[PDB]
């Protein structure tokens, strides 16, 4: 599976490694939240990562399904 | 402070030529470099500053370029009134100047107008005598003068002086003066100035005597 | 001499603007070299897992409009000028426990004739620390501090860590704790506002362990 | 409009002070700085010091004790004083109008200059003898006539030909040293019909001794 990733800059589509066949998106407010919006993290995972009360994880199993929230999926 | 070396030291080129002067620094100059023109007996004139800013008034044929350590002034189509010495200078770390690139014009050959003048009445009164010979408007600067007293030559007591190329017509001009006592002057009769230049096979001769 | 340094400061600031980035073309990214100097742990709250540290937030960049020729000012090669008067990248400390951004004192900067700036303003930071649960007969906790430009993004001001570790050379050790380990990592951080334009942090952490 | 003129004595004898002046026009000294430069003989130029636009001064650290720059904004003059002279300080001396960007400065304009030479020798009076030909061949549009400037000290010297109506016809040559005193020649080309009809006369000037004279041809 191919996933968008904030590991790189700018954000890139990467072949998610073997075992890791879900693409994810985690978002959370940091200190800049009122000016820049939520932090955006994109990447690969085998199983869906641990949500925390303040964070907001999502998961999906299709190519480029985890874009930046101001960009189109697929 | 930053030492600066200009090449070429002496430059020969004809009208319409695209000449390029260089100016390399011992350390990084960071574009803070100017160029000025110095004609002989005249106030120096700023051409370029900050590497490539043309000074207001200066012809568009002048242009600058460079970065870091190496810099260049270009004259795209050489005019005759650009015959001068061109100095670069640096102004971030002290104030150091370039050695100087002298600009000399190529030209067609020209033959010297030779005239001779005997020593005047005033000088003869003072117990001295100077015979002068003027060779005006020639090219190249490849000229030999010879003085003669009653047919044999006199190297002793002669003082030659050649000018720098004329602003107008790119020619040189020479003047030599034979200095004698009044005793030694009329001790001889025939006084002759003999000029050898490549615009004639034989020398040009001008002369006089007691009559 | 006083007279030359007076004139120097006047000449430098007559036509200066502290509002614009010190770059010739606006596409240039200003390079700021960042380093955290840890000085002393001054408080340890074990109930809330908060440590107050005294730091200095060492910054270095070049302002091209603040170059001068030493021969013009009696051979002076450096001056101290108030940090209030110049442009600054506005690097701030955050993930602070009480008061989200850390207030940093505005000490003077060292300026030199190439326009180089060095600024080492002191601050009091309050970290939140995570208890490390790997092996703790001897207790251990991990405290971290994030650094980044408040407003500028990574295409205007790039922060570059001077070292892999925080500077512990003027660190006064404790009687109870020891810094086991301490590193700095630079990150590219993206926010919902801005898909194309990244921001930059440097997170310094130190692991403090209790002595027997 | 923007002009600078450097005045001052060509000769100063060693272990004394040199006093120069820079008369200025086109601008005010309150808004523009003025620098002093010089070129030692067989060497490059070097910056001596500056009179700032705000009234203060700065000097080449090597010349710091000898130098002292001042000004008078009503007279539009910048002054130089340079004590304890010697043979190594022999050259041309310019004043310049400086332009700036932020705290950086450079030399924008110049004056003609002033030659300054350091030797004990006395200021010698020139001798201007006439030079006129013997034979007259044809009635053609070119005939050379000249003046012999002999035995003056020091350089430079400036020759004038019938006021200044000579213009493009004149040649003057570099002077030469024979035994510690200079000697120079100058010439001019005219129509050969002019030389018999019109009277022909040159006039010379020498700045070190203030010397001046005129001479007509005794053909
Ligand atoms: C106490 O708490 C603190 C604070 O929470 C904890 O701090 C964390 O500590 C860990 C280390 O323990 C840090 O992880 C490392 O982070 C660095 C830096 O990460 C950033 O930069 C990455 C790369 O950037 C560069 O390359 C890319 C090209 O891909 C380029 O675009 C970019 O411009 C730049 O040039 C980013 O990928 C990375 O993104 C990730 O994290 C973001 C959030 O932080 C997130 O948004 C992203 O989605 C993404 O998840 C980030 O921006 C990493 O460089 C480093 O990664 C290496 O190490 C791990 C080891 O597990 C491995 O997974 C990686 O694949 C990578 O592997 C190399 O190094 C290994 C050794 O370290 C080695 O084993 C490998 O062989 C491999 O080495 C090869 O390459 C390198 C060159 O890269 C070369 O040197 C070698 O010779 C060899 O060729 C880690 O992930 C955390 O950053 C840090 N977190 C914070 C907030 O500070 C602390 O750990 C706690 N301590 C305790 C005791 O509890």
């Amino acid at each position: 599976i191919v996933c968008h990733t904030t590991a790189t800059s700018p954000i890139s589509a990467v072949t998610c490694p073997p075992g890791e066949n879900l693409c994810y998106r985690k978002m959370w407010c940091d200190v800049f939240c009122s000016s820049r919006g939520k932090v955006v993290e994109l990447g690969c995972a085998a199983t869906c990562p641990s949500k925390k009360p303040y964070e907001e994880v999502t998961c999906c199993s299709t190519d480029k399904c985890n874009p930046h929230p101001k960009q189109r999926p697929g | 402070d930053i030492v600066i070396t200009q090449s070429p030291s002496l430059l020969s080129a004809s009208v319409g030529d695209r000449v390029t002067l260089t100016c390399k620094g011992s350390q990084n100059i960071d574009n803070y470099l100017a160029w000025y023109q110095q004609k002989l007996g005249e106030a120096p004139k700023l051409l370029i500053y900050k590497t490539n800013s043309l000074q207001t008034g200066i012809p568009s044929r002048f242009s600058g370029s460079g970065s870091g350590t190496d810099y260049t002034l270009t004259i795209s189509s050489l005019h005759s009134e650009d015959l001068a010495t061109y100095y670069c200078y640096q102004y971030i770390n002290g104030y150091t100047f370039g050695t100087g690139t002298k600009l000399e014009l190529k030209r067609a050959d020209a033959a010297p107008t030779v005239s001779i003048f005997p020593p005047s009445t005033e000088q003869l009164a003072t117990g001295g005598a100077s015979v002068v010979c003027l060779m005006n408007n020639f090219y190249p600067r490849d000229i030999s003068v010879k003085w003669k007293i009653d047919g044999t030559e006199r190297r002793d007591g002669v003082l030659d002086s050649v000018t720098d190329q004329d602003s107008k017509d790119s020619t040189y001009s020479m003047s030599s003066t034979l200095s004698l006592t009044k005793a030694d002057y009329e001790s001889h009769n025939l006084y002759t100035c003999e000029v050898v230049h490549k615009t004639s096979s034989s020398p040009v001769v001008k002369s006089f005597n007691r009559n | 001499k006083s007279e030359h340094e007076t004139r120097l400061e006047a000449k430098l600031f007559e036509d200066y603007s502290s509002v614009v980035r010190p770059v010739e073309d606006h596409r240039e990214i200003v390079q700021v070299t960042v380093g955290l100097q840890l000085i002393q742990l001054i408080n340890v709250d074990e109930v809330n897992q908060i440590v107050t540290t005294n730091v200095r937030l060492k910054q270095q960049w070049v302002d091209y409009n603040l170059k001068w020729n030493p021969d013009d000012y009696g051979g002076v090669k450096k001056i101290h000028i108030p940090s209030e008067k110049i442009w600054r990248p506005d690097v701030v400390l955050y993930n602070n426990a009480d008061g989200d951004f850390a207030i940093v004192k505005f000490t003077k900067v060292l300026l030199d004739y190439t326009g180089h700036i060095t600024w080492t303003p002191p601050a009091i930071f309050k970290s939140y620390c995570e208890i490390i649960v790997t092996h703790f007969p001897f207790d251990e906790q991990n405290c971290s501090m994030k650094l980044g430009t408040r407003t500028y993004d990574g295409s205007a001001v790039a922060i570059n860590p001077e070292s892999d570790q925080p500077d512990l050379s003027n660190f006064m050790e404790s009687g109870e704790w020891v810094i086991k380990e301490a590193r700095g990592w630079k990150h590219w951080v993206f926010y919902s506002c801005c898909p194309t334009t990244p921001y930059l942090d440097i997170t310094y952490h130190f692991v403090m362990q209790r002595l027997p | 409009e923007v002009q600078l003129q450097e005045s001052g004595p060509g000769l100063v004898q060693p272990s004394e002070t040199l006093s120069l002046t820079c008369t200025v026009s086109g601008f005010s000294l309150t808004s523009y700085s003025v620098s002093w430069l010089r070129q030692p003989s067989g060497k490059g130029p070097e910056w001596m010091g500056r009179m700032w636009d705000d009234g203060g001064t700065v000097y080449n650290s090597g010349l710091k004790s000898r130098l002292s720059i001042s000004r008078d904004t009503s007279k539009n003059q910048v002054f130089l004083k340079m004590n304890s002279l010697q043979t190594d300080d022999t050259g041309t001396y310019y004043c310049t109008r400086d332009e700036r960007i932020r705290a950086i400065n450079w030399f924008a304009y110049w004056g003609q200059g002033t030659l300054v030479t350091v030797s004990s020798a006395e200021t010698t009076a020139p001798s201007v003898y006439p030079l006129a030909p013997g034979t007259a061949l044809k009635s053609n549009s070119m005939v050379t006539l000249g003046c012999l400037v002999k035995g003056y000290f020091p350089e430079p010297v400036t020759v004038t030909w019938n006021s200044g109506a000579l213009s493009s016809g004149v040649h003057t040559f570099p002077a030469v040293l024979q035994s510690g005193l200079y000697t120079l020649t100058s010439s001019v080309t005219v129509p050969s019909s002019t030389w018999p009809s019109q009277t022909v006369t040159c006039n010379v000037a020498h700045p070190g001794q203030q010397h001046q004279r005129w001479t007509r041809k005794l053909c």
